[PDB]
């Protein structure tokens, strides 16, 4: 949620989602759950955005509603931060755990670091059975197990709750033996002294004598419990493997390739109409089947005759079209017109408030068999009003 | 007095009594809250912040503020010697009853995850060493020091269990780390942390003890200024014009 | 006559506890389905709805405190007896003990609750239910709180009238002056308005061998 | 009076007035207008730098600072409400005097490109608060404060029709991006420029009144602090070293 909220340029040309899927919809409280999919990190990335050179992965859900057991991208189990390269595809995977039972909206997330959270698409996931029920757990190097959903806690208790205790009663102590209003009057009057005078400092000098024995006790017996121990483990990961099946823009012998020409979108609301020059550098007669841009997908109904398993929202079954085969080795400049509600209302048609009138996103061509060959589209488009 | 008897004297006394001692401690934990939790953030809400250089470096510097502001109130003007811990408990009690009640209460992050810095004890430190010498000057540095290298110790028994080594898919974590991951934040990326990654310039296996003589030592001017800086709020003028 | 009452102050402390004890209950409930996603219709029946109605309600509430204590004002106030200044001066503590209470809730529970929502959601709009209660209610209510303290200072107490209170002003003003994003000026001159209450009971009895 | 008359009296009274309001006025004018000029620079000189987020934040706040000093003079010494206003009316005409004598007449920039930006309307704001209420703490936040908001609506009939749209070449540019690539400067990068230029943290629509808000509670501090400036600048001590 709330990605609709985000500049629409912004989201067309970072990260060009894709193939994102989930597993399962519904899961009981410790039921698992995959949610995996692409990106393609667009070439003309925005000066607004920090390089993603320091990025980080995520489950978008309303706090630890299902808990993240494990993540992966570039083929990494990346727990820390991953850099994307511009221009190029990755494969991620998040694997959730229930916890809380209800209906949530379940995304898949990017983080770029002087960047801001860019919002991958999402489903509603129910979550039933009960919290109480929830366990990790999850195992130790020294052969045990423990259950993250409860462990450490009382340690902490058992240590905050008594100092925060020995906190009031100090200050019980001090107010009461001799207190506030008549220790005002002492020191505005003559001098204090009959405020403060050993015996007074002899208790202090004892408290402390027992707060600092209490914290060497403490610091000691921890580390007969627990003697071996790590630092935090941070820092940036290797580089990842990028994508190379197969495929999949700018890779191998066989691409397609997309110049925009201009475009016109309708302010307001519904329609982006747009000139592309495609070069078929593939050895096989493609159609156009799909326009992807913030999350969303515009096919056409002509290639995707019906109709995938995706997210209501999001879903559009109007990206025509024009039926003509490009031809291997060919050269050509065809009319795009997306159109759908869609557009209006995850707010793309708000391009016109941007200081960057400029859509971005990949196509998808089709072959007459299966494969699946992508571009990059991007470029100015100008806002034609009501 | 203004008084019918010595009872009515009396009863008025101590109950004027609580009622500025309550009221004090509820005004105090504001201002050192919303100062703390603007600055110290951050180390203090998150587990996976707390490591060997930061956390007990900005920690003991942003949190001596109001303790020597406090002093400053407590020991000039009634020569109570319980200005740190009046502050840094009051402190301890709006984090923790929020930790509990919102971070987990409201939003299901285990208590593991958003437990506060551990800080009475460097407070009870800052007030005796002041009450052994009614000096400010001793205590700005002497105290303040020990404000400084106690701060670790004092975590250390509620922080060490998360310190556990885990290995997950092939690469080390410690516990906190693993909290952190399980956990889902929605605008916590591991790179926005601000913990210890390493240097070509660290010799040792010195991290904590350089960090604690560090905060130590920082911690004596920001307690200077501070401790003035409670006079100035204490003051009794009046102005005439606004 | 009785120079300590406080039953204003607990009536004060039990409607100001109850009542955000209701709004914590109530953001509980519609946090969750209501207050996720903005966009939602639910969102403008249960959180802008808090919204745009607090605002004049707390602006009135402010201006109609502040004018109803200037008109009961004590325009003879120089003339007061010891006992009844010694009245007057416990029920500002009273004040400044409600004060103290509406401090904590505003500036310790709701601005920290942010941060536990902010790891919650990513945000379609300025005004979140934490912004709401944070900003819009919480903060505005202990504002008012102590213009009142202030105002109920300046009319009924002799010292307080006739002067302005600079740590009482820091007091009353400082809150007007908290702006986060996107160390130290901060109120905490409660220090010098209870020094000045303290200077004043010490001068209410020259026989204080009592004490 | 050392007069030989009422007539001489009247008339040095009369002309004296006059000397000092026309010596104060071109006084206030060179020090605010370095000052605004050296800082707020560059957003006032040209027309494609004047956007939603940057120049409608830089501007009010550094441009209060002499309205502030000057209502420090005016009122507190002679109860006259037009400190702000006569500070913000004397740079507006030492700007507007230049852009059309030098940038225009000297470099042949057009007007379009170089008019200076619309301060009057707030400065009155200013000057009325705290006329109504003899309280500079009251001016300070309420005055301020609409000092801020008030700040873009104020020039906006000036600015919106170079924010009409045009295409060139296939790409969206407003008049305003266009009159500065057309009337070209030798050292106008675009890209120098610090304007908004997005970001992932922007929800809404809602730039510029969160940076008219941004501006308003900015301004009262930087109000407050230059009051006081104006306090010392006022300042009659005379001091025997030098
Ligand atoms: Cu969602
Ligand atoms: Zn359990
Ligand atoms: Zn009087």
């Amino acid at each position: 949620h709330g990605e609709k909220s985000q500049q629409a340029f912004l989201r067309m040309r970072t990260l060009n989602w894709y193939d994102v899927q989930w597993s399962k919809t519904t899961v009981n409280v410790n039921e698992e759950m995959i949610l995996s999919g692409k990106v393609h990190v667009f070439s003309a990335w925005p000066q607004a955005v920090a390089n993603p050179r320091v990025s980080f992965l995520n489950a978008g859900e309303p706090g630890p509603v299902l808990v993240r057991t494990a993540q992966f991208i570039g083929e990494q189990f990346a727990p820390r931060s991953v850099s994307l390269e511009i221009g190029k595809d990755y494969a991620f995977s998040i694997n959730l755990r229930g916890r809380r039972a209800g209906r949530w909206h379940v995304h898949a997330q990017i983080n770029v670091e002087g960047g801001g959270p860019i919002i991958g698409p999402g489903q509603w996931i129910e979550i039933k059975g009960d919290m109480k029920d929830f366990t990790d757990p999850v195992t130790l190097l020294d052969g045990s197990t423990v259950d993250l959903e409860n462990y450490g806690i009382s340690r902490i208790y058992a240590w905050h709750l008594p100092w925060l205790a020995v906190g009031a009663a100090w200050i019980l102590f001090w107010f009461i033996r001799k207190g506030i209003i008549a220790s005002y009057v002492r020191v505005a009057e003559g001098r204090p002294d009959d405020v403060i005078g050993d015996d007074d400092r002899r208790i202090g000098a004892i408290v402390l004598a027992l707060t600092i024995l209490a914290t060497i006790v403490g610091y000691a017996v921890t580390n007969s419990t627990f003697p071996r121990t790590i630092p935090l483990q941070a820092g940036l990961q290797k580089p990842l493997t990028p994508i190379e099946t197969e495929g999949t823009v700018g890779v191998g012998k066989e691409q397609v390739t997309t110049e925009l020409n201009g475009g016109v979108y309708k302010v307001p609301g519904r329609e982006l109409t747009i000139n592309v020059k495609v070069k078929n550098g593939t050895s096989q007669p493609v159609r156009l089947g799909e326009y992807t841009a913030a999350g969303l997908r515009f096919l056409n109904p002509t290639v995707f005759t019906q109709k995938p398993d995706f997210p209501d929202y999001l879903l559009a079954d109007r990206g025509l079209s024009n039926d003509d085969v490009i031809a291997p080795g060919e050269s050509k400049e065809i009319v795009v017109k997306i159109q759908d509600a869609r557009w209006d209302i995850e707010r793309l048609s708000d391009l016109a408030y941007d200081t960057d009138s400029q859509v971005g996103g990949l196509l998808f061509f089709f072959t007459p068999d299966g494969k699946r060959f992508a571009a990059e589209i991007g470029g100015p488009v100008i806002p034609k009003f009501v | 007095g203004p008084f019918n008897s010595v009872a009515e004297a009396a009863g008025c006394v101590a109950t004027t009594d609580w009622m500025l001692l309550v009221l004090l401690f509820f005004a105090v934990l504001g201002g050192y809250h919303v100062h703390f939790m603007l600055t110290a953030g951050d180390w203090d809400f998150w587990v996976d912040w707390k490591d060997r250089r930061m956390w007990p470096t900005v920690l003991p510097i942003l949190g001596v503020t109001f303790c020597a502001a406090s002093q400053a109130f407590w020991w000039v003007n009634f020569r109570l010697p319980f200005g740190a811990v009046f502050a840094v408990l009051g402190l301890m009690i709006g984090e923790w009853i929020n930790r509990y009640v919102n971070f987990w209460g409201w939003t299901y992050f285990p208590i593991s995850l958003v437990f506060p810095s551990a800080m009475i004890v460097p407070a009870i430190w800052l007030d005796v060493i002041l009450l052994l010498s009614g000096s400010y000057v001793i205590t700005a540095v002497v105290g303040s020091l020990g404000w400084g290298l106690l701060f670790y110790p004092n975590n250390w028994p509620a922080i060490a269990a998360f310190h556990q080594a885990t290995e997950q898919h092939g690469q080390l974590m410690t516990l906190a780390d693993l909290i952190g991951l399980h956990f889902v934040r929605t605008s916590m990326p591991e790179y926005i942390r601000m913990v210890e990654r390493g240097t070509l310039r660290t010799f040792g296996k010195d991290v904590v003890p350089v960090a604690a003589f560090f905060s130590g030592f920082v911690s004596m001017m920001v307690y200077f200024l501070w401790w003035f800086m409670g006079r100035w709020y204490s003051t009794t003028k009046r102005i005439e014009q606004i | 006559e009785s120079v300590v009452d406080l039953r204003g102050m607990w009536i004060g402390l039990a409607v100001l506890n109850v009542f955000y004890l209701i709004v914590r209950i109530y953001e509980q409930v519609f946090g969750w389905r209501a207050g996720l996603d903005s966009f939602a219709p639910e969102f403008q029946t249960y959180w802008m709805s808090i919204l745009w109605t607090e605002i004049p309600l707390e602006l009135v509430s402010g201006l109609g405190l502040a004018g109803y204590l200037w008109k009961t004002r004590d325009r003879n106030v120089d003339a007061v007896a010891p006992r009844e200044e010694m009245r007057r001066l416990v029920v500002l503590v009273q004040w400044l003990v409600v004060y103290g209470i509406a401090i904590y809730w505003g500036a310790s529970f709701f601005t920290e609750q942010d941060g536990a929502w902010h790891m919650t959601v990513i945000r379609d709009t300025d005004f979140t239910p934490s912004h709401i209660i944070e900003f819009y209610m919480s903060y505005p209510i202990y504002s008012v709180i102590a213009v009142g303290a202030f105002f109920y200072a300046k009319t009924r107490i002799p010292y307080f009238a006739h002067g302005y209170s600079l740590a009482f002003l820091i007091v009353a003003i400082g809150p007007f002056m908290i702006i986060p994003n996107v160390f130290g000026w901060m109120a905490l001159g409660v220090f010098g308005v209870v020094l000045q209450i303290l200077g004043r009971i010490h001068a209410l009895i020259g026989k204080e061998g009592v004490a």
